[PDB]
């Protein structure tokens, strides 16, 4: 019954999680012109369980400055979101057909930045503070310009109703009548979801780890995996918004394939974009988002208003 | 001496000091710290590991070049302690369990191996041999660590007329299980010792004061068949510890006089685990029991030890118990326990 | 028309390297399935391409 | 039997560690240079475990490359104890070996045996970059032979 | 001679404005950038499959140390000690006696692998062409004794590879 | 036997490229504006 749709839904989510570490170091590695993970597992298809299995074993390390309060609920506030997340997607008929669906998505969005607040906080360390705190500010600054160029969108679409995207887009991607804000959306979708040229916390070597400056394996596995995870959806979110298939009700199986291919080329780009571009420096992220970013969301939305008042083409919301 | 075995150097880790202590069951406490001690001056402690190399790594770097020669061996294979002890010189016992194991019964971590180890030593042909029996080792107590201990003490006491027994009392050091013991039941619940502490008076010893004298005993040859006990500076009664450490550690104190009935329940609930039994039947009565004074045999001050004072190193071990907040705090902020000894 | 003639290139690679178990041999020993001419063996068993 | 649940377990457990390496880099002098061109793609090793994660917290080996100073003695080592287990340490070169080329010096431990327990050891002035895969291969078969729930089935 | 860098003038025109403006609005040198990293995944990989792939090297490689034999079987080091002094790092330790036949023999010949830097000098110390560096590299170890050369490794190095650096000093001594 | 170390070929060696070579692609500014604006147009309609 319901149930048996949960596990169906998340559990395929969180086994595609684990894996995305693979082409992460093998996309990557094949346009860095290295190999990729390929010697464990046939064509390294066991890499990722070889990743997750360590960090589920090696010994999960609680500094003693850290609240272990705080450190306990935090992995579980993020990666629980993100899997409650995915409920309203509209893979042909959506698990949860909220009608205020968008604003569910982008609600629980906002819930995601106390993910990294309190664990920088927990770990309570005078860099990884200043690291969770000049990272958290970028999240909210983002958001704005996320809820503009989400209204922007709907307005044409109609109502909220996530389920309502596949009907306006039914002869035409919705991107060739708003590429200026697809843009403008896509790279908001790079910032939130905390990735180059804005990974921040997560690069490597810009805050070593960021979020898991002291974060080590065991707990660590719900707070590396949850940034990968909104990524696939946020990618698949700008699948549905400007990208949408078509959905023939005796076959849904076409909606399927086509949604599928078009979030999976879209997340080949955003592992694309991190092998292609260097890292913001903080001012430049505000420089780009409050100044040019900004400005020019706000504009848009201005034309878009206007356009179905100038043309007639309000849509039915109903 | 033998022709390579005379000493050379100024105490130095490439010193030769002639003494080829081969320690058994180096891997836990104190034998961290003697090999410490032992390669220090430089010295062919071959340490016979039997768990997994990865785990006896870390005595690696308290070795010169060639010094740490881990040996493969194990308990039941007679030959097994011939080969770590063929050409050792002096002998060093550690073997023996705190704790229970089903394929190691209580009796043979006091009793069999040890007993198992110095006949062997003495048919090889060394010089000393040292077993480290407990300070209040006697059979007739309710305690199986301490009934194992003393017919064990007598028997290598038997077997080696010049075994060297020692008798340390409840030592404390980093892992001693004995101060971050103490510090558990906050961990744990509300402190569930018996009679809330007012029964029972023990003596601690800090490690190093123990390691250092056995390399003492070895350069002592007088040391031979005497049996030292080795004794802290001063006794402590059973719930001077627990407020004491419950201070030097910032915990919330909740003391509570649980009877010796429901505490013993305990114990086999915390054996209960099968990876580890954090307390045993055995350490029911092992903390209740108190420390007799034993005045006759020899002690570590009249062989130039003397003995460091609990309270002046706490934290050393409790630092880690102490909270983010009350990590900083020192002896100096915590009033000391009231000594209750001689 | 390229396409089909690097695939029935991939099908020569299995057929080459002992079909099914010798290809798959190799793909789980050496991570890779190249047919390669053949040079000798020395004495052990180890084959050189 | 339960000899054999052991041993799949263990080996479970074995095969996971040992191909899925994340080494921190400590390079310090020519060593970590050589060791740097393993990352470059004609001895590429993100093709088994070991990749970008860094993060000293999130590494199993720790690989010292180049000469260890009396100064920089106390700052490695407490990266060490920091580094959870299972922790192992890779010596680079002759200088983090045991001195190398500066062994009669009064600025270098010689070795790094003095500071940190080593279980592996590479020798070169620098170590060719794939004889440092070699090295990081045969600790990977060093996992292999690792008998830690074996080990406690007897106890 | 010389020459500027960054002495490129912009132009204030309209054409050369509206290049500008549409790659500051429409990002077509970030999209350049995307190209050649595409460009790139479609491009063969030259990654050597170790270990069964082995990276390339040349007949004059310096590495593991071992002492050679004549044809007639007997050591080349008669212990002229000229690789001691050459050793800038003194990691080779040789004590000579008289050998019971009369010809100097090397009672003691421990090169210490992690004192040496395979510097190849050593090689051109001793005129016999005693010590050579041979083309091992796969000699990495656990314990850092087993580093520690001495005679008897050094001459079951030397006949172990033999065969392999005999062609390889055939092949190079015309250029030393 | 004469001097037989490694020689450049008596005509030297093939002319090496030097020179900063970035192709210039792209397409006309006007083009890329009035291309972006044609779309927009049609996606209205
Ligand atoms: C009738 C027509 C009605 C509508 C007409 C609308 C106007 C005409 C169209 C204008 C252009 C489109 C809207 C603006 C877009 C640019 C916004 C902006 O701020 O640009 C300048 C900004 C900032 O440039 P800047 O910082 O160099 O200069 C800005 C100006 N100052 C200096 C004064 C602040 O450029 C960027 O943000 C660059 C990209 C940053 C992110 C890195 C990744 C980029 C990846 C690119 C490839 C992938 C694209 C994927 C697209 C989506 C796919 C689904
Ligand atoms: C199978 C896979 C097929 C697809 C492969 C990827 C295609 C996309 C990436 C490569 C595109 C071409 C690369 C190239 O020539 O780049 C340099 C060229 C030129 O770069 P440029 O920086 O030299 O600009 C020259 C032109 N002026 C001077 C006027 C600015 O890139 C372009 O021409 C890009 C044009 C389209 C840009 C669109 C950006 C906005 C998109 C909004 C959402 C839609
Ligand atoms: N306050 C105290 O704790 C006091 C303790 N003692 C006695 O001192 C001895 C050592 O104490 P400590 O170092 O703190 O103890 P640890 O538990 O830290 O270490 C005990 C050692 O004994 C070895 N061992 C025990 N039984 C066996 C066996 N059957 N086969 C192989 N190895 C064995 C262990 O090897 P492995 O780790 O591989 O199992 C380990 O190296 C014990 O007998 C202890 O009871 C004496 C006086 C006071
Ligand atoms: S061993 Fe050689 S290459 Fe490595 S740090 Fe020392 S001198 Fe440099
Ligand atoms: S290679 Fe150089 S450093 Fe090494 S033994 Fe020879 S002369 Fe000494
Ligand atoms: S230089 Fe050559 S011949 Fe002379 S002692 Fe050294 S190895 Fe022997």
């Amino acid at each position: 019954m319901f149930m048996i749709n949960i596990l169906s839904l998340i559990i395929p989510i969180l086994l595609a999680v684990a894996f995305l570490t693979l082409v992460e170091r093998k996309v990557l590695g094949y346009m860095q012109l290295r190999k990729g993970p390929n010697v464990v597992g046939p064509y390294g298809l066991l890499q990722p369980i070889a990743d997750a299995l360590k960090l589920v074993t090696k010994e999960p390390l609680r500094p003693g400055t850290s609240s272990i309060s705080m450190f306990i609920i935090a992995p579980i506030l993020g990666l629980s979101l993100a899997l409650t997340m995915w409920v309203p997607l509209p893979m042909p008929y959506p698990l949860i057909n909220m009608n205020l669906g968008v604003l569910f998505m982008l609600a629980m969005s906002s819930l995601a930045v106390y993910s990294i607040l309190w664990s920088g906080w927990a770990s309570n360390s005078k860099y990884a503070l200043i690291g969770a705190l000049r990272a958290v500010a970028q999240t909210i600054s983002y958001e704005v310009t996320l809820a503009i160029i989400l209204l922007s969108v709907l307005l044409m679409n109609g109502s909220y109703t996530l389920s309502t995207l596949i009907t306006t887009q039914e002869h035409i991607w919705m991107i060739f009548t708003s590429w200026p804000l697809a843009m403008m959306w896509f790279i908001s979708t790079l910032a939130e979801t905390n990735r180059a040229p804005f990974d921040l916390t997560e690069g490597e070597s810009e805050l070593v780890s960021g979020f898991n400056v002291e974060y080590a394996a065991g707990p660590f596995a719900m707070f590396f995996m949850a940034e990968y995870a909104n990524i696939i959806m946020m990618n698949a979110f700008t699948a549905i918004l400007f990208l949408g298939a078509s959905h023939d009700p005796h076959t849904p199986e076409l909606y399927t394939i086509n949604f599928v291919l078009k979030t999976l080329a879209l997340t080949i780009t955003f592992l694309w974009i991190r092998a292609s571009y260097p890292r913001f420096r903080y001012d430049q992220l505000m420089h780009l988002l409050w100044k040019s970013f900004l400005p020019l969301t706000l504009a848009l939305c201005m034309w878009h208003i206007s356009l179905p008042i100038m043309t007639a083409s309000i849509p039915p919301q109903s | 001496l033998h022709h390579a075995l005379i000493p050379h150097g100024k105490g130095g880790r490439s010193s030769v000091s002639g003494i080829v202590a081969t320690v058994f069951g180096a891997t836990g406490f104190l034998g961290r710290y003697v090999v410490n001690h032992l390669g220090r001056m430089g010295s062919q402690v071959i340490v016979p590991y039997r768990c997994e190399p990865y785990d006896t790594m870390h005595l690696r770097p308290m070795g010169d070049l060639g010094q740490i020669i881990f040996m493969e061996w194990n308990g039941k294979d007679k030959d097994s302690i011939r080969k770590v002890v063929e050409h050792s010189n002096v002998v060093i016992n550690l073997v023996g369990r705190e704790w229970e194991t089903k394929n190691f019964d209580f009796e043979d971590v006091f009793v069999k191996i040890p007993h198992a180890i110095a006949q062997v030593s003495k048919e090889a042909g060394v010089e000393k041999l040292i077993h480290i029996s407990h300070l209040n080792a006697d059979i007739k107590s309710p305690s199986r660590y301490l009934r194992s201990k003393a017919v064990g003490e007598k028997e290598v006491r038997a077997a080696f007329p010049e075994a060297t027994i020692i008798k340390p009392s409840d030592i404390f050091g980093r892992e001693d299980r004995f101060l971050n013991y103490f510090a558990s039941m906050r961990w744990f619940g509300g402190v569930p010792l018996i009679s809330l502490g007012k029964e029972t008076v023990k003596q601690p010893v800090y490690i190093v004061d123990v390691s250092k004298g056995i390399i003492n005993a070895i350069k002592d040859p007088d040391a031979k068949g005497k049996t030292f006990a080795f004794v802290g500076p001063n006794r402590y009664l059973l719930f001077d510890l627990v407020q004491y450490i419950f201070a030097v550690a910032y915990r919330p104190f909740l003391p509570y006089p649980l009877p010796h009935f429901a505490y013993r329940w305990v114990g086999r609930l915390f054996e209960v685990s099968p990876f580890e039994p954090w307390t045993t039947r055995d350490k029911v009565e092992r903390v209740h029991m108190s420390d007799m004074t034993l005045p006759h045999l020899p002690g570590l001050e009249d062989l130039g030890i003397q003995a460091t004072p609990l309270e002046l190193k706490a934290i050393e071990v409790l630092r880690r118990h102490r909270t983010y907040r009350w990590l900083t705090s020192e002896m100096e902020d915590v009033k000391p326990a009231k000594t209750v000894n001689i | 028309m390229e396409l089909v003639q690097v695939l029935r290139r991939g099908l020569q690679q299995v057929s080459g390297h002992g079909g099914l178990r010798g290809y798959l041999r190799v793909l789980f020993r050496a991570n890779d399935v190249r047919v390669g001419t053949l040079v000798g063996e020395d004495k052990y068993g180890n084959k050189y391409y | 039997r339960g000899e054999y649940v052991v041993a799949k377990l263990d080996d479970l457990v074995n095969w996971a560690r040992r191909s899925s390496l994340w080494p921190m880099t400590f390079g310090l002098a020519c060593c970590a240079v050589e060791m740097m061109h393993m990352a470059a793609p004609r001895y590429d090793m993100d093709r088994f475990g070991v990749v970008f994660r860094a993060s000293p917290r999130q590494s199993d080996v720790m690989i010292v490359a180049g000469t260890l100073t009396n100064k920089m003695a106390p700052a490695l080592r407490k990266v060490y104890d920091q580094m959870p287990e299972p922790r192992y340490v890779v010596s680079m070169g002759s200088c983090a070996n045991g001195g190398g080329y500066y062994h009669y010096s009064y600025s270098v431990v010689r070795g790094c045996d003095r500071i940190v327990p080593v279980d592996i050891y590479v020798p070169g002035c620098p170590p060719t970059a794939e004889a440092l895969l070699y090295g990081i291969l045969q600790l990977q078969r060093k996992i292999k032979r690792e008998k830690r729930l074996r080990i406690w089935y007897r106890r | 001679t010389y020459k500027f860098v960054n002495m490129r003038e912009p132009s204030m025109d309209m054409k050369s404005v509206t290049d500008r403006a549409a790659q500051t609005l429409l990002w077509t040198e970030l999209v350049r950038g995307l190209g050649m990293t595409l460009s790139y995944l479609f491009r063969e990989p030259a990654t050597i499959n170790y270990p069964f792939e082995k990276g390339p090297l040349s007949p004059r490689f310096r590495g593991e140390h071992a002492l050679r034999r004549y044809p007639s079987g007997e050591e080349r080091c008669i212990a002229c000690k000229l690789c001691e002094a050459v050793c800038p790092a003194q990691a080779i330790t040789i004590e000579a006696e008289p050998r019971a036949d009369g010809s100097r023999r090397t009672t003691r010949y421990d090169i210490d692998m992690t004192k040496c830097i395979y510097c190849g000098f050593c090689q051109e110390a001793c005129p016999v062409d005693a010590i050579v560096e041979g083309p091992n590299f796969e000699f990495s170890t656990e314990t850092h004794e087993e580093l520690l050369y001495n005679k008897e490794k050094l001459l079951n190095n030397g006949d172990k590879w033999e065969a392999e650096i005999a062609a390889n000093i055939q092949a190079d001594y015309l250029y030393r | 036997s004469k001097v037989k170390q490694d020689m450049p070929p008596p005509g030297g060696y093939g002319p090496i490229d030097y020179k900063r070579n970035l192709p210039r692609r792209g397409l006309s500014g006007y083009s890329m504006f009035a291309v972006g604006i044609g779309t927009l147009l049609f996606g209205y309609w």
